[PDB]
């Protein structure tokens, strides 16, 4: 994993020690939302506005 | 992240525009039906 | 005498057609792009169809007004190629 | 993002994308905002080189199906 400790320690811990994992519903659903979020930004080459 | 975008083409359009104004003046004297240019050095 | 000379009001119409086509040149075919439409009340409308685009924008230039009004009649009959017709007029 | 009204669309889409993650799940609100923000930062190298944003989207669509299969 990635070391979350605030004290200096050699190496990193293991996932089995603290049982810190990500759910499938959290990871899989976040990918489809992140791709569609960046797609809309790249799809806009210009904006069109009017006077209120 | 520095920049790399365009060769920008602008220095080339200025060179073309400078040649357009040069020909437009000099094309008036071409041929026997052309016009006679005059030059004055101030003296 | 004060006669003839210049019709240059045509230059405004030619420039008005190039600026209008350059906006719709970005979105064509399956490779087209998405645009935003704001009505002033805070509603963000994202649509690639030129039929909804031309209605939400108000252009003071009379050249683009005639193109937008003529495109409305084609969208009610043909219903397709709103951007294509505009690109053919400007080019 | 709820108390701050957004005008520019690029940030507003990320706000509407946050509601997509927040309503359907109680976790991962920061996962979408950080991941979607980095995809645009790494895309500046392709935009600079001259690669159009149209084929950039096609690259993410092919990589999305390859990523979901490995999950």
């Amino acid at each position: 994993g990635v070391d979350i400790d605030g004290e200096s320690d050699e190496g990193v811990k293991d996932i089995r020690e603290e049982n810190i994992y990500d759910m499938l519903a959290t990871k899989k659903f976040a990918i489809n939302v992140a791709t569609e979020a960046a797609t809309t930004v790249l799809s806009i080459d210009q904006i069109i506005m009017a006077k209120k | 992240p520095k920049a790399e975008s365009l060769r920008r083409d602008a220095a080339l359009k200025v060179n073309v525009t400078s040649a357009e104004g040069l020909q437009s003046v000099l094309e008036t004297n071409l041929g026997p039906k052309g016009t006679l240019k005059m030059l004055v050095d101030g003296a | 005498a004060e006669s003839l000379r210049r019709d240059a009001a045509l230059k405004v119409n030619v420039t008005s057609a190039e600026g209008l086509q350059s906006v719709l040149e970005t979105n064509l075919g399956p490779k087209g792009t998405l645009k935003m439409l704001v009505d002033g009340a805070g509603n963000i409308k994202l649509t690639k169809d030129g039929k909804v685009l031309l209605t939400e924008m108000q252009i003071q230039s009379p050249t683009a007004v005639l193109i937008a009004r003529a495109a409305a009649a084609q969208d009610e009959i043909t219903g397709d190629g709103t951007t294509t017709v505009v690109c053919l007029v400007g080019e | 993002l709820r108390e701050l009204d957004i005008v520019h669309p690029a940030v507003k889409v990320l706000v509407m994308a946050t509601e997509q993650q927040k309503i359907d799940m109680g976790d991962g609100t920061n996962l979408v905002m950080i991941l979607a923000g980095e995809l645009l930062n790494v895309s500046e190298k392709l935009i600079s080189m001259g690669l159009s944003a149209v084929e950039i989207i096609q690259g993410y669509n092919m990589a999305r199906k390859f990523t979901l299969k490995e999950l």
